[PDB]
C-alpha cells in the first residue's frame, strides 16, 4: 500500500467551494473531550489510501 | 495602519492570512501561523 496520499474521513462541517482545510486536530464526535490525544468519541481526523 | 491578519483561530491549529505593506511592496502570505500576543510593526 502507498500511505503518502491521504483523504479527509471527518469534519465539524462540510467544506465551501475551493475551500483547503489543512488542520490535523484530532476528530471529536461526542462529549468526551480530546486534550490532544486520541480515544472514545475522539479520533484522527484523516485516512490513507493505502 | 501598515497590515492586516485573518482567519479562524489565529493558531498553529488553523491556517490565516497576512497582509503587510513595507511602502517598497504589499506582501501577501497564507500559513498556519502562530500570532504574537500583541502583534506590532518596526519603528
Ligand atoms: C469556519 O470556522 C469556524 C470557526 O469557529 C467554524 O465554526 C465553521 O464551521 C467554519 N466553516 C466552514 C464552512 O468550515
Ligand atoms: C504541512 O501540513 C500538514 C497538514 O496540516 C502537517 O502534517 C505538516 O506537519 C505541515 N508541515 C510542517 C513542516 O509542519
Ligand atoms: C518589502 O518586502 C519585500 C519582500 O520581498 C522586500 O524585498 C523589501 O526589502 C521590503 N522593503 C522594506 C522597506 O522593508
Amino acid at each position: 500500500g502507498n500511505y503518502n496520499y491521504l483523504y479527509r474521513l471527518f469534519r465539524k462541517s462540510n467544506l465551501k467551494p475551493f475551500e483547503r482545510d489543512i488542520s490535523t486536530e484530532i476528530y471529536q464526535a461526542g462529549s468526551t473531550p480530546c486534550n490532544g490525544v486520541k480515544g472514545f468519541n475522539c479520533y484522527f481526523p484523516l485516512q490513507s489510501y493505502g | 495602519i501598515r497590515g492586516w491578519i485573518f482567519g479562524t483561530t489565529l493558531d498553529s491549529k488553523t491556517q490565516s492570512l497576512l497582509i503587510v505593506n513595507n511602502a517598497t511592496n504589499v506582501v501577501i502570505k497564507v500559513c498556519e501561523f502562530q500570532f504574537c500576543n500583541d502583534p506590532f510593526l518596526g519603528v
